[PDB]
DNA sequence: TTTTTTTCAGACACCACTGC
RNA sequence: AGUGGUGUCUG
């Protein structure tokens, strides 16, 4: 029903919690905009943070009975919490009205929600570039040309990195106005 | 340098660019106006990158040198830009001043955009070095016996036909105000693609915006005009001007005119004016003044005069508007009622 | 008139297209002028009074520029994207609460925002609301966005004193300034507004309303939600004029009018109002100085009437031009002795009816 | 320069032993409160004990070290400036500490170098009075055990007064707190206790700050009424004692 | 005498349904029609004077949106959320202290806490007290949220002075002004208190007491206090006069009289009557004051006289009969010369003595003889 | 040509740079 | 969060 039957480890849950946070905590444009949102679906929560530009969701497999609702939560309240509590206890999360219920061995909370049909989320596009690539690789080719980006320059397009894709190999280029920063592998 | 008024800036453009343009004056919309053209001028001869600073004592320097030095990527013809503050070039700014007019060369572009420069105070070192191959010019407000002409000149320019009276009219809401008064022409050239302004026309669709100085308002009562003194008092008021400022400067024109009134029974009021120095603009207006039932109300708009500023400076509700309209009407010729005078 | 008529007149009646914008003709003209010919500038800074429109306008200017069937004058009716504006969120469409968020790092988010490309609607249109409240260094971000902005971004600022907006950002920006509703603007908004909330009115309550509200629109209509408060569902004049006379704070000039006039009941019945009202008599003294002083300065030239007392023009005038100066110096005098003497009294309200009662026995 | 040729007291003290006695009674003193006798640390001599009492008003901190050497019982207030930075200057264990406190100023050898301060006029309370006289319940727990479950209690605690409400029953322990947006959590935890249901609610920093003061693995708690204070300490020691007066809401 | 009833007249008296108010009748009426018919406008601000129910209509208010049963007009008390809220701390009732949040950052924080829903009741009421104490920056983040909030909050604004708030909130709240409470009332909510505390109370007292309390009912709480205070847990016409440190209309006017009747030997013995009863000197000349102006009022119309001097009215219409008002202006002229002359005389006993004298001997219709 | 302002006390509001 | 500066507005 109301209740997103959920129950995970902690060993499970904080870690994909300390990526999905990212950009949250601050002041936000919308007050949206600072809950974590929580969905539970075909055995998998979905933790999903967004700042109106950029969008993180971890993936947590569930092992233990559950209910398909969602709903957004406060990022530092549920981080908080979460890892506060002990190492191995097994956290069961559960809704009602508008308040949703933590639980843990001997322990319990009650956290005020906002729901999942407020929350932005960015529309579905079509991709013409489908891009499989090793970590290493990424790693230098961002490493490489990162320093040669803009800093708050009036120029928009001077700030951020340039995506090549060209025949078989993919290209990250870098400008300042004043140095060029090109990877190609 | 070549000293230069807004009117033949494109001439000079078309002729050649020089290494600095200064741009000063006290008018926001000449100025800008001047900046774009310049730049847009720049742009055609490939001057393409371009650059801003706000001249301060927070500034990064090393910036501008860097940039004013090094060249970039593309676009290697560039063109910077600096805002002097309210001010102007303060002592610790001449110094880095005459390093950018040392740090420069032929293929930058220097802008140079701010208020009126006192000359007097302020010359050579850096004037007299970007005077050797650079460009001045001077964008001042029109002031109300000029006005009317720009305001006509700009309507030729911009295709409208303005008469007498939507020229006075504007000139009437808009002084000191020159942005908003281009604004308003714009606006009622949107209102109607005829182009034909008439008095209706322009009386509905402009706002008593204006923008006065106390100088205004002293010039105001020297001429004795009650409604033109009146608008200036109202508008300094609005704009939230400074009081005790309004009643220095009346101070000073009044304790002159005291003055005046009474050495002009051994002097004729020329040699009081030569012992004074006072201008010549200023000395129509004072012997006009002068003669304009004197001796009583410089004594009773001096006792007013210390009411307002006793009251203004003891206590902190202010409440002393009412009676600067008091004084703007004592001298314009409009006696009043020892009642207010006295209190 | 909604379900359950908790929905605010206020909210509920805001202009959803142009035309339902009550006559503040001069922008919406430009405004249309402008899109129809295409000639756009940069920013749009809307400006004037408290509850004239400027944010109405701003929202339906909006509402016209990312509207899908292209830059119009009069954005359409369900156009989903064109309604989100209204119902729900618009995705492109900021609105900012530059009061709430007059920081520069709040600022600096949407300004890093504005190089992203807009989802839907052809411009990243900004509406930031009291724009006046930016700090030095928001501003200076703005100013810095508004020098080169790119063409799919537009500015929509709203504010109630402009003055303490730069000239920098001034210059960049076309400001149109709204003018106070006319009396018979608000009037006639208030009766459509009511005749179509199938409320019972008035013809009289609707003027009261009007003359109450000080050229805002936003005035009458809050202050007629409340007359129908005061009831049951119906604007009835003498509830209108009950409820206006209890928020009624013109006791000075009214002072003035009846001690002029020689009317002793009417002046110690507004000596009474002024105490239940728990007003400062020291200050009532002041109030009644200043007018004074005020139809004096009438007397000797009219250009003495500014701007800021377009509520009390005619009945100033009425009494510059039927009072002798020589009444007005002699009440003025009476009224400066009676509140140099107010302090020591029985109490401030017996010091002030014993001032007026001075000024009435003169007789003069 | 040193015009105190006469000292009140004198001490030679380990810099382990004065640095958990700071420590331990830092964090109760009173910050530019109006009470200007409370805006510092009273060093109290008596016996081989010295003692260091801080209070604001709200909690009082007591912690007394034996050290061996006779001193003539004393009392002096150190303000809040002084004593943080003859903490901060407190470093470098292996070298004693030399206290010379007189009548007007205080003195402290530290390693080599020497530091002064003035003291603050006024006559501290005593604390005797504040700590309760007749503890009728007592209960014990684990240190680290009690003190997590008040952080987590704290998450979801009224950010402007931290209070949770503590109640006892016979081995169990329970913290609620709530905040204006009714946001409630609930810890239980179990204790040994013998004694009847109460419940008091106090603030949620002070007990913190008073648990992390005790690095300890027990914790004895007594309690007279809902009312009245408590007196947490260790069970290992009686050498620290801490007085949290609860709120009335 | 009684036990730990320490609970003062001021706070145990608090008005707790919209029957218990003594009479701001166009903002209960205002306030009951709405709650019928639904119109819950979501901003509006009491403004009035101290002490006549902003805070206490309020707080009724509030009752009256988070009743459990449908939304009345008349709160209940079994319902637990008006319980709740009568006894403090009810989770949604927020009261603010806006003179403690004046800030702008306490400002964005209320307003970031908004859209949350509301716990148990049905409404969020925040309830800002006193807000002309917040700040510019704070009124201007409020506009926004002023305009149009989430459908569960409501704004309830009180402050004493409402024309030091920005115009642009005065246009997006609704406006009540509470007005200041005749002295009936005053006196009427005095007695209907004394009956249920069982002390016994006279007549003259509480009509001094109205009359002292300056419009204000808690001006008129803390002097029942202070009176109760003075006597043995009663209310006595002597408790009263001795604590307000007033005199009896009586004593005045026959002062008054004996300067206006030239009886110059009658107001050095009413002078030394005063100097044995103890009254403050500065007292009588304001009590002298006090009746001239009431006499000049009467003389510009009979309706000047209140009841609470009834006793000596016809003597007033009297002495307004046979005194032209030119004599009654000089007299009172001559006793306010006096009394901002009394700090600077000798002793203020020989400074009202040399008042009346002056007032005597400058007397036009009897000059004391040359 | 320029020419333009008193004051003591207090309350906010924003923005470094530090310091964790 | 501590410290220091700018600046604006209230009596
Ligand atoms: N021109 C107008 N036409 C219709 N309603 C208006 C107009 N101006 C103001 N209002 C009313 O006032 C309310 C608030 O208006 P708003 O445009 O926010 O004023 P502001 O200029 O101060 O931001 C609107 O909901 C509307 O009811
Ligand atoms: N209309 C009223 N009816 C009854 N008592 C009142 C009224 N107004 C004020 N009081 C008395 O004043 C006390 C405090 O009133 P309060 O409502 O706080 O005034 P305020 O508007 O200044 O906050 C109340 O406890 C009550 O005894
Ligand atoms: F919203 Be407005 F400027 F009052
Ligand atoms: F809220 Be009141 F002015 F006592
Ligand atoms: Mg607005
Ligand atoms: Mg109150
Ligand atoms: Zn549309
Ligand atoms: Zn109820």
């Amino acid at each position: 029903g109301p209740h997103m039957k959920f129950t995970v480890e902690r060993e499970h849950l904080l870690k994909p919690l300390q990526q999905v946070s990212g950009p949250l905590g601050g002041r936000p444009t919308l007050p949206i905009l600072g809950n974590l949102l929580l969905q539970v679906a075909d055995g998998t929560l979905s933790l999903t943070g967004t700042d109106l530009e950029m969008e993180m969701v971890a993936r947590v497999a569930l092992v233990q009975p559950h209910e398909p609702g969602a709903t957004t939560v406060p990022a530092r309240k549920f981080f908080d919490i979460c890892r506060g509590l002990p190492e191995g206890a097994e956290i069961a999360v559960q809704l009602e009205g508008e308040r949703m219920l933590v639980r843990s061995g001997r322990s319990r909370f009650s956290l005020s929600t906002l729901p999942a049909a407020d929350f932005p989320n960015l529309d579905d596009w079509q991709s013409e570039v489908e891009f499989t690539l090793p970590q290493a690789t990424m790693k230098r080719l961002i490493e490489a040309t990162q320093f040669s980006m803009a800093h708050q320059d009036v120029r928009y397009y001077l700030n951020g990195m340039l995506f090549e894709t060209e025949g078989e190999e993919l290209r990250t280029v870098a400008t300042d106005g004043h140095r060029l920063a090109v990877c190609s592998m | 340098m070549i000293r230069l008024y807004p009117e033949q800036l494109r001439a000079q453009l078309n002729e050649g660019l020089r290494a600095a343009y200064l741009l000063l004056g006290n008018d926001p919309l000449l100025l800008q106006e001047s900046q774009d053209a310049v730049r847009q001028v720049a742009a055609a001869q490939g001057f393409e990158e371009h650059h801003t600073f706000s001249i301060d004592p927070n500034t990064d320097w090393n910036a501008i040198f860097s940039l004013c030095q090094a060249m970039s990527l593309f676009a290697s013809r560039q063109t910077l830009l600096l805002l002097l503050p309210e001010n102007g070039p303060n002592a610790a700014i001449n110094e880095q001043l005459l390093t950018l007019t040392g740090l420069l060369h032929d293929d930058l572009l220097l802008i140079v955009r701010g208020n009126k420069l006192s000359k007097a105070q302020e010359n050579a070192a850096w004037f007299t070095a970007l005077a050797n191959r650079s460009v001045q010019v001077t964008c001042q407000t029109p002031e109300q016996a000029q006005l009317p002409r720009w305001v006509a000149a700009r309507a030729k320019q911009l295709n409208l036909e303005l008469d007498d009276a939507a020229n006075q009219v504007l000139c009437y809401c808009y002084e000191g105000n020159l942005l908003a008064l281009a604004q308003a022409l714009e606006r009622l050239s949107l209102l109607w693609p005829d182009g034909k302004l008439t008095l209706p026309r322009v009386e509905q669709a402009v706002n008593d915006a204006a923008h006065f100085t106390p100088f205004h308002w002293v010039d105001a009562l020297l001429m004795g005009k009650s409604k033109r003194a009146l608008h200036i008092l109202q508008q300094l008021r609005l704009e939230g001007s400074e009081p005790v400022i309004l009643l220095r400067t009346l101070q000073r024109e009044l304790l002159l005119l005291v003055n005046l009134k009474r050495q002009s029974a051994h002097t004729p009021l020329r040699a009081l004016f030569d012992k004074h120095r006072v201008w010549q603009n200023r000395r129509g207006m004072m012997g006009e003044a002068l003669n304009r039932l004197s001796q009583t109300q410089l004594r009773q708009a001096v006792q007013l005069l210390t009411r307002t500023e006793l009251t203004l400076k003891q206590d902190y509700g202010q409440s002393v508007w009412a009676e600067l309209e008091g004084l703007s009407l004592l001298l314009c010729h409009k006696p009043l009622a020892d009642v207010f005078i006295d209190g | 008139g909604p379900h359950m008529s908790y929905q605010v007149l206020a909210r509920k009646w805001r202009p959803q297209t142009f035309a339902d914008v009550v006559g503040q003709e001069h922008v919406l003209t430009a405004l249309a002028n402008g899109l129809s010919l295409g000639r756009i500038h940069h920013a749009y800074l809307f400006s004037g009074t408290r509850g004239v429109g400027k944010t109405s306008i701003a929202r339906l200017l909006a509402k016209g520029l990312n509207c899908e069937t292209g830059i119009t004058a009069t954005p359409c009716g369900v156009c989903d994207n064109c309604r989100e504006i209204e119902q729900g969120r618009f995705v492109d469409l900021i609105e900012i609460d530059a009061a709430s968020r007059t920081k520069v790092e709040d600022t600096r988010d949407l300004l890093d925002n504005v190089q992203y490309a807009p989802a839907r609607g052809r411009f990243k249109v900004y509406l930031i609301d009291e724009v006046h409240m930016l700090s030095r260094h928001s501003f200076n971000a703005l100013l810095k966005t508004l020098e080169e902005p790119p063409e799919h971004v537009k500015f929509l600022l709203a504010t109630t004193d402009p003055q303490k907006l730069p000239v920098t950002i001034l210059s960049r920006c076309l400001q149109f300034h709204l003018k106070a509703l006319d009396v018979e603007q608000i009037r006639h908004q208030l009766e459509h507004i009511l005749n179509e909330e199938h409320i019972a009115h008035e013809p009289r309550a609707l003027q009261l309303l009007a003359r109450a509200a000080e050229g805002s629109l936003r005035d009458a209509l809050s202050l007629t939600d409340q007359a129908i408060a005061s009831g049951d569902g119906q604007v009835s004049t003498q509830a209108v004029s009950a409820m206006l006379g209890t928020l009624d704070d013109d006791q000075a000039l009214s002072l003035v009018e009846a001690m002029v006039e020689a009317n002793g009941e009417r002046v110690m019945a507004l000596i009474n109002e002024a105490a239940a009202r728990g007003i400062e008599w020291e200050a009532l003294l002041v109030e009644m100085l200043g007018l004074l002083h005020r139809i004096a300065m009438v007397q000797l030239s009219p250009a003495a009437l500014g701007n800021d007392m377009a509520a009390i023009e005619l009945r100033m005038r009425e009494l510059a031009r039927t009072i002798p100066p020589t009444d007005i110096q002699l009440y003025y005098q009476t009224l400066l002795i009676g509140r140099k003497e107010l302090p020591y009294a029985p109490d401030r309200r017996m010091g002030v009816e014993m001032t007026l009662l001075r000024a009435l026995a003169f007789h003069p | 320069n040193l015009d105190d040729w006469q000292s009140e007291v004198e001490f030679t003290l380990p810099q382990a032993t004065m640095k958990r006695l700071i420590e331990a009674t830092q964090f109760s003193m009173a910050h530019q409160d109006v009470r200007y006798y409370l805006n510092g640390m009273l060093f109290e001599t008596e016996g081989e004990e010295l003692r260091t009492v801080a209070t604001d008003g709200h909690r009082l901190a007591v912690c007394s070290m034996p050290i061996g050497q006779s001193l003539p019982s004393h009392s002096v207030i150190v303000p809040r400036k002084g004593v943080i930075e003859l903490m901060r200057m407190l470093d470098g264990g292996d070298n004693p500490l030399r206290v010379q406190i007189g009548s007007n100023n205080i003195r402290a050898h530290v390693g080599d170098f020497i530091f002064t301060s003035k003291l603050v006029d006024g006559r501290f309370p005593d604390y005797r009075r504040v700590l309760p006289k007749n503890p009728d319940k007592h209960l014990e727990a684990g240190c680290d055990l009690l003190k997590q479950a008040f952080a987590r209690a704290a998450i979801l605690s009224n950010e402007k007064f931290r209070g949770v409400r503590l109640y006892v029953s016979e081995n169990q322990l329970k913290i609620t707190a709530n905040n204006p947006e009714q946001e409630e959590a609930e810890e239980i935890l179990d204790v040994t206790y013998s004694g009847a249901e109460m419940e008091i609610g106090f603030n949620v920093s002070y007990v913190l700050d008073v648990l992390n003061a005790l690095k300890c693995e027990n914790v004895r708690m007594m309690l007279t009424d809902s009312v009245s204070s408590v007196q947490i300490e260790d069970a290992a020691s009686q050498s620290a004692a801490y007085v949290v007066m609860p709120m009335r809401l």
